C-alpha cells in the first residue's frame, strides 16, 4: 500500500507540473516573447537583458 | 486440602490452559494495538495505517487514474448526445 501511494504521489507531481506548464503555454504573450527572444539570439545572443 | 490424583491432573492442566489462554489473548491484543511506532515497536499491526487512513489515502487519488479516464470518455459521449438531440429536435 505504501509503494502504491508513492507511485501515486509521483503521478501527482507529474500532473501538477503538466498543469503549470500548460498554464504557461496558454498565454500567447509569453510564447511571443520567447519567440522573438529566439530570433534576437539568432541576430544577437549577447543582449539577454533585452 | 487433599485431592484425588485425577482431580490434581485436571487442575494443573487447567493451569496450563489458562496460561496459553492469556498468551493468546496478549497475541490478539498485540495484533489489535494501533500503537504502531507509538509504543516501542517497528512493525505494523493492523490498524488505520492499514485501513481507511491508508487505503482511503490511496483511494482519494486512485480515482485520478482509473475513474477519471472513464469520466472523460463519458463526458465526451454526453456532449455528443447533447449535440445529436439538439440537431435532431431543432432540424425537424
Amino acid at each position: 500500500c505504501k509503494s502504491t501511494n508513492s507511485i501515486l504521489d509521483s503521478w501527482i507531481n507529474i500532473h501538477s507540473q503538466a498543469g503549470y506548464i500548460h498554464k504557461l503555454m496558454s498565454d500567447q504573450t509569453y510564447l511571443k516573447l520567447i519567440n522573438d527572444r529566439l530570433h534576437n539570439e539568432n541576430v544577437n545572443t549577447n543582449d539577454e537583458d533585452g | 486440602h487433599n485431592l484425588s490424583p485425577l482431580q490434581q491432573e485436571v487442575l494443573d492442566k487447567y493451569k496450563q490452559l489458562s496460561l496459553d489462554l492469556k498468551a493468546l489473548d496478549e497475541t490478539i491484543k498485540e495484533l489489535n494495538y494501533s500503537q504502531h511506532r507509538q509504543q516501542h515497536s517497528q512493525q505494523e499491526t493492523v490498524s488505520p495505517d492499514e485501513i481507511l487512513q491508508e487505503m482511503r489515502d490511496i483511494e482519494v487519488k486512485i480515482g485520478l487514474v482509473g475513474t477519471l479516464l472513464k469520466g472523460s470518455v463519458y463526458s465526451l459521449i454526453l456532449q455528443r448526445k447533447q449535440e445529436q438531440e439538439s440537431l435532431g429536435s431543432n432540424s425537424k
